RNA sequence: UUGGGGCCCUUUGUUUCUUCUGCCUGGAGAAGUUUGACACCAAAUUCAAAUUGGUGUUAGGGGAGCUGGGGCCUUUCAAAAAAAUUUUGGAAGGUCUUGGUAGGAACGGGUGGAUCUUAUAAUUUUUGAUUUAU
RNA sequence: ACCUUAAGAUAUCAGAGGAAAGUCCUACUGAUCAAACAUGCGCUUCCAAUAGUAGAAGGACGUUAAGCAUUUAUCAUUGAACUGUUCAUUGAAGUCAUUGAUGCAAACUCCUUGGUCACACACACAUACGGCGCGGAAGGCGUG
């Protein structure tokens, strides 16, 4: 009963092949040359289609390429906050967009004396771009306040998270 | 026979296909698996037109009658390199509702047997 | 011991033993010469290649024989 | 990741001898034997019959079949039919496994016996037999046992008869054999 | 340079892969077909089955299968001395890349 | 990927049919994963002329590789 | 793939396979690999024109095989069933 | 590791 | 850029696939596998007669066309009307697209455009 | 409950959901229905039982509730062309039908399998040596 | 004793919001696609005598059957006669068949398959034919 169940079928009958032998199998040989067409038929083809149809799907490709080559040089094209050196002056970042200069001055005065404050806003609209420059009366106090406001999950911005660091100027 | 328009080779499982090869030989058997697209046919019988009767198919009694030599061969796996094109010929023995019924049956039985197997193999 | 065919072709290259390459049929030609270098895919460059139909063929110079046609490489 | 579908053991991904080691052991050699015994046992046990289309019999067809007679139906009890089915299945198995080898025993002392009937020194399938019985060697010559009849052999086994028809046999033999 | 070009295709990164594809299409043998599409000059493609097509390429691919329009299939069927010249015009055509042999650009 | 199982044919005479017509007999020496084979002391069976002391056969054109020995 | 695994399950049983050259071969199947290379034993060959011979072994490259005929009983193989249960492979 | 060509590279490269 | 992706965008349009044998399949085109395994549905296979008296035709193509099982016994030319022939990818030689469709909207490879924007 | 007529019993292991009792002058009786039961296969201890490992079977019809969907009708509400008319949307009720009735939701991972992309157009399947050719 | 792994992703575009340039996400929102499940179309094709001993579809790896008509059965060397032909000898291979193969055609026998359903034994129809009984099979299309 080991192999009494896997009894194979009877041997397959023989039929004379209807295809070509493995030795005679080939694709088309004697493929004629391409030079003869160029002399005669090419002239007729060029005469009967003067101009080809426009290549339109490349328009979108080159158009988006134009965006890439158009964004960069235009951002590079360019050239209240011109205070003293930032050794004693403090800087803030990521402040609220709808914030003001007096509120920023008060927030900076919460942890250090302020001598000169002037917030630089975007030129497009009169809204605080989130940058406030505060001159401090003590560089050590300003550095300590910046460290505290950076380690304490960011200073309290009105509608954002305002991390603080050096002015880096 | 009519076959659904959105029916890939996965839907035609146990349909009785008509597989054609490069050398003018056809295979007529039930599809049961695939992959490179090399099928497995259950009872496929291979047909061919002999060279002696090939001349009757050429353009010109009114109705042609071709005697095709056929061989019987069972549970054969083809190779996708030779396959040329496949056609469908007949529907399976079971209707669609009965097919769904037996699938649900086997799924229930398999889930129960798997649960019992886990219960035995853990304890 | 076992020598791979790549090692055999390397030995042919090193000892400069002349080889007669059998291009497969329906082309009906053979190439005789010395192997200067081989590749991954049995692509071989041949120096002093001699064309022989299947012996009145013409020398070809230095050729690069694509490996998809080679059938034997015998010395 | 490939697992055996008979052993159901999940096997760490292999492709070399690791699959030739699993498939050549014993937990995958006899556990693949029990599987196909059951599947082939089913197709022997299947009793489902073709769908029955019953047509309305007509009057000309009914009157003649109603004229003749009614026929009694033989019927058995549950235990009796259980026993009969068991006996019939056993008889079918026993007859199906039976192989007749009278010609192998008849030529036991032939001059070229060891080269044909031994089946281990044959020239066609001997290549398979050639860790794991007083086998008959090929080097036997006809000089051994010059006279076979010197009490060495035994009488031919009497022919078998069907047991369900064992009363059919003639009661007494023609001649008195001791 | 040489190392990345000779470098086997299974160890380069994704970005360098499509960079390699773009470089192959721009500076390579398929630059011919790319130029032929861009300046819209006809190409004469010689197929494997003795068919010559004259057409303008609109999109090609790695395997050298292209979409063509204004195709004009030219081929001859012969037996012994007799020869007949047949031509067929196809408006828009897709062409598989395993058949082509030599692709000639119009002068 | 997976080396073909020819570790039992080593140094045994085999006869393999090149393409569909040619038949070459020799002593196998090695093999590759493409089923390239290097066989020494070849002889093109057809009278039959020997090929050379060391030949390699591209595995594309091999069809069958039956062995004329005990195996 | 399923057919390769089926040919793997068909080991040790007499299979008949026809090459692309036209020849036919049948005999015990010793070993098969994932690329359809097979090794037949005690094979009875039929060359294309009809002649029949016999060899001890043969190793035919899988790129030339047209089809392979396994015993009919393998239709009940466990790997042909679609809905299957897995033992939740370990970590 | 993909097609056998990579494996043959990791043999031929060492051979040269 | 893979033209199989463009070919997948037709999906319901009448094509004329010319295989490598010579037989030309005409019929509505359903989905195309990423290997170009076309699946046409309302097909009308036909075999071009070479129009030359002594050059007869392909023979294996006639055998395959008849063994498909749809050849009309009274048909003068070799045509076989059937439904749902699945064509293996490697057998197609060239696909004659319809004349009416627009190429500018279908040839834009969305994946390549996405890659270019991402880069 | 009893009798009569018709048709069926190949239901062939005489209803085939299982066991047990049982049947042709009859179509019947008891117990049971999924972490369970029942049938069968294989072995070795040197018959049987024992166990371990396997393959299956657990159904068909009708009804009540409960519930998914459609068609048609009524009422009520909102918008436009208004408390009279219509169309559109929603709620409730009626009628008819059609389907379901033991699992379902959420979360989760060093979970299986399908499909897709890339290695991959370089000898073993799909990026061409089977239109028989010069 | 041999074995311990290709890597990624899971509808798509467009619009609003959140973490200069992308980048991600939204039990967010439109449009397209695909799948499942319900549910419909006067949608399209198909579903076997009993008022009778039938028939339809597909087979036969069935018989008549050695049917009726054609056509096939090696190569080399040497000797002999002979005007290429016949007889013998050595060597080499050589699927079985000749009751075969191939061409043509017919009768017969038998297997599987099916609603062998219900109401009818009926005078119809030009816009050519109430497609206005219940189911089943297979597709096409639409809605939720």
């Amino acid at each position: 009963d080991v192999s009494r169940l896997f009894k194979p079928r009877p041997p397959l009958s023989y039929k004379r092949p209807t295809d070509y032998p493995y030795a005679k199998r080939q694709t088309n040989p004697n493929i004629t040359g391409v030079a003869n067409l160029l002399s005669t038929s090419l002239k007729h083809y060029m005469e009967e289609f003067p101009e080809g149809s426009p290549n339109n799907h490349l328009q979108r490709y080159e158009d988006i390429k134009l965006s890439k080559i158009k964004n960069a040089q235009l951002l590079d094209r360019r050239l209240h906050i011109k205070d003293t050196d930032p050794y004693r002056t403090i800087f803030i970042g990521r402040l609220p967009y709808d914030l003001d200069e007096i509120e920023l001055q008060k927030y900076f005065v919460k942890f250090g004396e302020i001598e000169k404050i002037r917030i630089v806003k975007d030129k497009i609209t009169q809204k605080s771009k989130g940058y406030a420059f505060i001159v401090f009366k003590d560089p050590i106090s300003s550095k300590m306040a910046f460290k505290e406001i950076g380690v304490h999950r960011g200073i309290q911005i009105k509608d954002r998270i305002c991390i603080v660091d050096i002015e880096r100027g | 026979i009519q076959v659904a328009h959105s029916s890939r080779l996965a839907n035609l499982i146990d349909y009785k296909l008509r597989v054609l090869t490069q050398d003018g030989r056809v295979y007529i058997g039930q599809l049961m698996a695939f992959d490179h697209m090399n099928l497995v046919l259950n009872e496929c019988i291979e047909e061919r037109v002999p060279k002696t009767q090939l001349d009757k198919l050429r353009p010109r009694g009114t109705t042609l009658n071709i005697k095709v030599e056929k061989r019987v061969l069972g549970l054969t796996i083809l190779r996708g390199e030779q396959i040329l094109s496949t056609v469908v010929e007949d529907k399976p023995l079971l209707s669609k509702k009965e097919r769904l019924v037996r699938d649900k049956k086997e799924k229930k039985q398999a889930q129960k047997q798997t649960k019992l197997r886990k219960e035995k193999e853990k304890k | 011991a076992m020598v791979p065919p790549i090692n055999c072709i390397f030995n042919f290259l090193q000892q400069q033993t002349p080889v007669t390459i059998w291009l497969f049929e329906q082309i009906g030609i053979r190439i005789k010469g010395k192997i200067v270098g081989f590749d991954e895919f049995m692509n071989v460059v041949i120096d002093e290649a001699v064309e022989i139909p299947v012996e009145k063929g013409t020398p070809l110079g230095k050729i690069l024989l694509k490996g998809d046609n080679i059938t034997l490489i015998t010395s | 990741k490939f697992y055996c579908d008979y052993c159901d053991t999940y096997l760490t991904h292999d492709s070399p001898s690791v699959r030739k080691t699993h498939c050549s052991g014993r937990k995958h050699k006899e556990n693949v034997k029990d599987y196909y015994r059951n599947k082939a046992r089913d197709i022997i046990n299947k009793h489902n019959h073709k769908r029955r289309h019953i047509g309305k019999r007509g009057r000309k067809e009914r009157e003649n079949s109603s004229q003749n007679e009614t026929l009694k139906v033989t019927c058995l009890s549950n235990k009796e039919k259980r026993h009969i089915m068991h006996v019939k299945k056993m008889n079918q198995k026993e007859l199906a496994q039976t192989s007749i080898d009278t010609l192998k025993l008849l030529y036991d002392g032939s001059p070229g016996y060891s080269k044909v009937f031994v089946d281990a020194n044959r020239f066609d399938i001997g290549d398979l037999v050639k860790r794991a019985q007083t086998s008959r060697s090929r080097d036997e010559t006809c000089e051994s046992n010059p006279f076979p009849r010197l009490n060495n052999p035994k009488k031919l086994e009497p022919p078998k008869i069907l047991s369900q028809w064992s009363n059919t046999i003639p009661k007494t033999s023609i001649f008195y054999s001791v | 340079s040489s190392q990345i070009i000779d470098r086997p295709k299974h160890e380069l990164s994704r970005a360098e892969l499509e960079e390699l594809e773009e470089f192959e299409f721009k500076h390579g043998p398929m630059s011919l077909i790319n130029d032929a599409m861009v300046t819209r000059t006809p190409v004469i493609i010689s197929l494997r089955n003795n068919h010559k097509i004259i057409a303008r390429v609109k999109a090609f691919d790695r395997h050298c299968n292209m979409v063509l329009e204004n195709v004009k299939e030219l081929w001859t069927e012969k037996k012994g001395k007799n020869v007949i010249n047949r031509e067929r015009f196809i408006s828009k055509l897709f062409l598989r890349g395993d058949s082509v042999i030599v692709v000639l650009k119009t002068p | 990927v997976s080396t073909p199982e020819l570790k039992k044919y080593m140094d045994k005479k085999i006869l393999l049919n090149i393409n569909g017509s040619r038949k070459v007999a020799g002593i196998l020496r090695g093999y590759d994963i493409f089923l390239n084979v290097v066989l020494d002391d070849a002889m093109e069976i057809n009278n039959n002329h020997q090929l050379g002391l060391q030949t390699v056969i591209r595995g594309n054109s091999i069809i069958s590789l039956e062995a004329l020995d005990a195996i | 793939g399923i057919p390769v695994k089926l040919l793997n399950e068909a080991q040790g049983h007499i299979v008949s396979l026809e090459l692309t050259t036209g020849a036919t071969y049948r005999g015990k199947l010793v070993e098969s690999e994932d690329s359809m290379n097979v090794q037949l034993r005690d094979v009875i060959a039929t060359e294309p024109q009809g002649a029949v011979t016999h060899m001890d072994q043969i190793f035919v490259r899988g790129s030339q095989i047209k089809f392979i005929v396994v015993p009919d009983l393998l239709k009940n193989a466990p790997l042909f069933k679609k809905n299957s249960s897995r033992p939740m492979p370990p970590i | 590791m993909s097609t056998p060509a990579a494996e043959q590279r990791k043999l031929v490269e060492q051979l040269m | 850029m893979k033209l199989v992706n463009f070919l997948k965008k037709l999906r319901n349009e009448q094509v004329t696939i010319e295989l490598k044998n010579g037989t030309t399949v005409w019929g509505t085109l359903q989905s195309v596998s990423p290997q170009m395994n076309a699946i046409l549905t309302d097909v009308k296979l036909t075999l071009p007669q070479p129009r030359l008296n002594k050059l007869n035709s392909n023979g294996i193509a006639m055998a395959s066309l008849y063994l498909t099982g749809g050849q009309q016994p009274t048909a003068s030319d070799n045509i076989a009307s059937l439904q749902y022939i699945n064509i293996r990818g490697n057998t197609i030689r060239q696909i004659i697209l319809p004349d009416s469709l627009n190429l500018d909207s279908l040839l834009v490879d969305q994946k390549q455009l996405n890659s270019l924007r991402r880069s």
